[PDB]
């Protein structure tokens, strides 16, 4: 005898989802405290922030010509000194002057430092993204260098 | 259960089923942005908007490309210069 | 009452029950991390299994291809007949040789594809 | 056929015709 | 081109390192065929993988050395 | 109007593969008959004592 | 492995049931259970889209 | 020594004391309110449990869901009614024509309608 | 055969080792996009320089050179 | 005709037909597990799956 | 400038480039057919081991089987069987 | 039948080669008792008085 | 830099040792398996045990010599 | 600079060492297992405790060698 | 330049003969064991004495490599 | 009369070990004559088997050898 008269089909879901929400909670107080808690809201937290920002954002991979031109980063813990080729995610309204502030982390930049990509030199009143776009599509590899020329 | 020979669907499988959740999202997300261009849209706007383009920052002010436009300064008998 | 007796011993402090509340000897948080790092360090069995499974699936091509290509180099080099004669008795010991890991890798992907469940 | 005795759970699961639901269901991706 | 081909010549060591390991477990199985001869099958396929094992070792090194040849 | 039998491929794996599966056919043509035919000789020889 | 001596952080007895630990029935599981007692309604869901499917290529076969 | 081990062994137990009260604390303050009601408890017993009441089955990975198909090797007589026994006279043998049928439209769809690939033209 | 497999134990949709979890897997797998045909974004990645390619643009471009039109696709 | 042939499309020749004559045989053969059973051991199989 | 780090959070995507790699490599052309190809062929496989198995079942069967005159059904159900008048 | 217990205890059995016993802090009753024998017989006789 | 194709024969020449280790190790399974047959299903396992060991250092001696062959 | 590489190959070549004694240690406890099942549990119980050096010592073959490579 | 990482390495390649005694101290260990399980908590004593050498001299040899990679 | 003479030499020194592994097997061989004559058929196939690998690796040496002494 499949179904019920009087009783509908959203009703026996909504009956189903109850069950299945009450059976996630027991299972869930019934378990480990030092692995349950880890591997329901930190690994998923982690990996969903990381998918999410890489298939969202868009990001760069910085260098720096020379060493003298590296940032202090003495200070700030889990990075004592710079690399190049940082991986770095941007938001599409920066511009090459937050982008070179976020790099030297607010503080005073040398003279004169210019980003290029593929050789070409980019504007500081210009869009980052849209500068990559027109001068290295899909080769976002940028270089911040001391234009004395 | 499981076997040494599984090693590739188990790792696949540990790697990737956590991320479809962040695929949903991330598809979700498109679709909510979508959306709102295309209200915006149908709302109106100055220039134009390309739709699937990743940004777009042309206003009265700026170009497609995000410059300043040139000749803007003043005024035109046809309107915007756009 | 009957448990009156054991429930009246049951009566805390302040700082008891704020301890107990934010759970400092029941939660572990050096235990979850030593329970992460555990976890991702057993992801070294996946790469040597795999490593295992796929030595097993191209035993048999190699033994077909390569030691194939070096017959096939002497092939190309050898003219005279006593050679040749010498070199046949090779080429079906590389028959053997093929059969042979045929089975192996039988037995090891038997081996590798039993589940119990 | 209404709404509510087709979406019964008798009716439905007994006398009705699914079919047709569970295809528009199946292919709701290329509809949409 | 100098250095690849001893790089290769000192790879090819594990080649003679491993043909003793094949010896042994080649001599073992002779040596339980004859204490018990009556069980052949049984110790083939412990054998069988032990080679197998070994082989793999070899085709390792042997791969590495003509990688490092032309690479 | 080919080089099929006259080919590495040919003197590789057709001519031995062909040359060993003939000489064992014909050194353990009995064995292997016999070894097959076990089974049904023993399950016809069950079924006539059944039936008598 | 067994022993006599209770260590610091197993002080406090079992907190756990067996169940939480043990794996289920091997051949009477509860994915197998559900999907026996499923059966008949998604008999009667492809049943009916198949029907529908082979009803319709049949009326345009027919003609 | 005696002093000192004996003094180590009381202030343990102090220890454990206050261990003992923050997790009679924890207890009735969180969990007896957050505690399953018991409605969708797991709806199976251990093995072993049941092992040891006498209760556990091992065997029929399969079963047989209807009588018709349970009673099939009791009744003896008719195992097949005579309706089923001429609708299983039509499967004596695989219908390789409905095989061909089917893989053929199965590779001429996939083929020319799902594996199309560009081409040069000149 | 292959619904009364589904409801056995061991035999759902692709698991198991049985020929029903195969034909399974494969259906699974012709589903999914990963031997679908690449998008023309994605063709100078590997069709344009592919055997099979250049051998269907010669078999039917039969008495011409398809190197220029296939360098003038790759440029498309 | 500069965006328009990437759009003359050819398709497949494969056809997917083999007879399958079972009554030449009469031993089973060996079957390839492809992926882990999730509906057994579900809430374990993070931490067994490493395991053999 | 090949000097290209990337975050350790996005090691999670390694077996997602694998499969991508091998997909725009070897899945989604010719040699990509010709795996689907060697998956339906494993499927084929099973079939005929199944139906093999199945043959050499009943060919057994009835050997074993046919020529008894003590296996009207199997013993399991004996009980259903009427009882024999002769017996007492 | 034997083929089912040898499984299963291959599985859920605390060995020198587990499947399942693994991140192994909080134990759940009959492997806690199994393994703490002075804490089933105090748990125990507890219980019964 | 020619010597890291050096190194990484170097660090592969350990597989010398390793073979030898694993083919002793069978060697001594298959006696075991000549004198106490009907215990198999432990010899094998503690095989498995030990190769799940020499396995492991074997891979780790592959993978730094493509490191250095590498970095 | 492959002087590093060079030395953390040397380093790194010790590890077939500790992978015969292993192969010995578990050659043992196979052939000691056929001889008296019953103590398997001591057999066992002493060879965690073998591992529980040869696999330090393995560990250290493995730092300093990654130390080498590196200082 | 390579002087103290190359001359640490060279020193730190006996660790592989430290592992072999270790593996046929721990090898004689278990196969006494099996033949007389009484004298069992004895043999280990010995066992461990052997280790008081073993690890001993393998202890010099880190301190030397230690002395050698800093001059 | 450089460094290709050099690394097939060096590439020779794998037979040594081939050479231990041979003897093993023959050793085997002996043994298993002695013990137990009447499967000498057997134990002589199985010796051969061995052979099958351990002489075609020397032989792989060697064209090695040649291959660096005229790469």
């Amino acid at each position: 005898p499949l179904g019920v008269k009087g009783r509908s089909v959203f009703a026996g879901m909504r009956s189903f989802i109850g069950q299945r929400l009450g059976r996630l909670y027991d299972s869930f107080y019934y378990s480990q405290s030092s692995t349950k808690y880890v591997m329901v809201f930190l690994f998923p937290a982690g990996i969903f922030y990381t998918r999410f920002r890489a298939d969202t954002k868009l990001g760069y991979h910085v260098f720096i010509n020379e060493e003298k031109l590296y940032p202090d980063y003495s200070q700030n813990y889990f990075d004592t000194k710079w690399t190049n080729g940082r991986k770095v995610y941007l938001d599409d309204e920066t511009t090459v002057e937050q982008l070179k502030a976020q790099i030297y982390g607010g503080k005073a930049a040398p003279e004169n430092v210019k980003v290029a990509c593929r050789g070409r030199v980019f504007e500081d009143a210009d869009n980052v993204a849209m500068a990559v776009r027109a001068f290295c599509k899909r080769d976002p590899r940028l270089l911040l260098f001391q234009d004395n020329l | 259960s499981t076997s040494p020979g599984l090693a590739f669907a188990n790792l696949t499988l540990l790697l990737d089923v956590p991320q479809l959740p962040a695929i949903w999202a991330v598809n979700a997300w498109r679709e909510l942005n979508g959306l709102f261009t295309e209200m915006k849209t149908l709302a109106g706007t100055s220039d134009l908007l390309y739709p699937s383009n990743r940004y777009n920052p042309q206003n009265e002010k700026t170009n497609r490309m995000g410059r300043p436009r040139k000749y803007n300064h003043g005024e035109w008998m046809f309107g915007n210069s756009y | 009452r009957p448990g009156q007796g054991s429930n009246a011993q049951f009566q805390t402090s302040l700082a008891d029950k704020t301890r107990g509340l934010l759970g400092v000897g029941f939660l572990r948080p050096t235990k979850m991390a030593s329970f992460a790092a555990t976890f991702l360090l057993n992801f070294r069995f996946y790469f040597m299994y795999m490593a295992r499974t796929t030595f097993q699936a191209v035993r048999p091509l190699l033994a077909f291809s390569v030691f194939g290509e070096v017959m096939k180099l002497v092939l190309a080099t050898m003219s005279s007949g006593l050679f040749s004669f010498l070199f046949s008795f090779v080429l079906a010991f590389e028959v053997f040789y093929f059969f042979l890991q045929c089975y192996i890798s039988y037995t090891f992907l038997t081996m590798f594809f039993t589940v119990l469940f | 056929v209404s709404f509510s005795q087709f979406f019964d759970s008798e009716y439905f699961w007994t006398k009705a015709n699914v079919g047709p639901f569970f295809l528009f269901l199946f292919t709701s991706p290329f509809w949409y | 081109a100098g250095v690849a081909s001893l790089s290769a010549a000192i790879a090819l060591m594990s080649v003679g390192g491993v043909a003793q390991g094949i010896g042994s477990l080649f001599a073992a199985l002779v040596s339980g065929t004859a204490r018990n001869p009556s069980i052949k099958e049984d110790l083939f396929t412990y054998t069988l993988i032990g080679m197998g094992f070994l082989e793999f070792l070899g085709i390792i090194c042997v791969l590495m050395s003509a990688v490092l040849l032309y690479s | 109007s080919n080089t099929v039998l006259s080919n590495a491929w040919f003197y590789s794996k057709t001519f031995p593969f062909g040359a060993v599966f003939y000489m064992l056919g014909s050194y353990f043509y009995r064995d292997i008959r016999e070894k097959l035919w076990k089974e049904e000789k023993s399950l016809i020889h069950t079924a006539q004592e059944n039936k008598n | 492995k067994p022993s006599w001596h209770v260590a610091r952080e197993h002080r406090f007895g079992p907190t756990l049931p067996d169940h939480a630990y043990y794996g289920e029935h091997a051949t009477y599981n509860y994915f197998v259970l559900f999907i026996r007692g499923m059966r008949p309604y998604l008999e009667k869901i492809f049943g009916d889209c198949a029907s529908t499917i082979k009803n319709a290529a049949v009326a345009v076969y027919r003609p | 020594i005696q002093h000192w081990n004996k003094s180590y062994e009381k202030q343990v137990y102090s220890e454990s004391v206050a261990l003992n009260r923050t997790f009679q604390a924890r207890n009735q303050l969180v969990l007896d309110r957050l505690k399953p009601s018991g409605a969708y408890r797991l709806p199976a017993v251990d093995y072993k449990r049941q092992l040891s009441r006498g209760t556990l089955v091992e065997g029929a990975d399969f079963y047989l869901p209807t009588a018709q198909e349970q009673q099939r090797l009791a009744r003896h007589f008719e195992p097949y009614s005579e309706q089923e026994q001429e609708e299983r006279r039509k499967f004596r043998f695989q219908s390789i024509s409905v095989y061909l049928a089917v893989a053929l439209g199965a590779s001429f769809v996939h083929d020319y309608f799902y594996q199309r690939r560009p081409v040069a033209w000149c | 055969q292959f619904w009364e497999a589904q409801f056995a134990n061991r035999s759902f949709f692709f698991f198991g080792n049985a020929w029903t979890s195969a034909a399974a897997f494969a259906f699974f797998i012709w589903w999914s996009r990963v031997f679908d045909p690449p998008p023309k974004e994605r063709l100078d990645r590997y069709w344009l320089n592919s055997p099979k390619f250049r051998i269907l643009s010669a078999f039917h471009n039969p008495g011409k050179r398809p190197g220029l039109k296939i360098s003038l696709m790759t440029y498309e | 005709l500069l965006g328009h042939t990437t759009s003359v499309t050819m398709g497949n020749s494969d056809i997917f037909f083999l007879p399958k004559p079972s009554n030449l045989l009469k031993i089973a053969l060996p079957a390839f597990v492809f992926m882990p059973n999730l509906t057994i051991f579900t809430r374990a199989f993070p931490f067994y799956a490493h395991t053999s | 400038y090949d000097n290209t780090a990337s975050p350790k959070s996005e090691l999670i995507f390694m077996a997602g480039n694998a499969l991508g790699y091998c997909t725009e490599r070897f899945f989604e052309n010719e040699y990509g057919q010709s795996i689907f190809m060697f998956a339906l062929g494993l499927a084929y496989l099973a079939m005929l081991g199944h139906e093999g198995k199945i043959h050499g079942a009943v060919w057994r069967m009835k050997h074993l089987f046919a020529t008894n005159f003590k296996m009207v059904g199997h013993p399991r159900y004996a009980y259903a069987l009427p009882k024999n008048p002769l017996l007492q | 039948k034997q083929a089912w217990h040898s499984r299963m205890g291959k599985f859920n059995d605390r060995s020198d080669t587990p499947m399942l016993y693994a991140y192994m802090n909080e134990l759940p009753s009959w492997e806690y008792y199994d393994l703490h024998r002075s804490a089933f017989l105090e748990h125990m006789t507890y219980f019964l008085v």
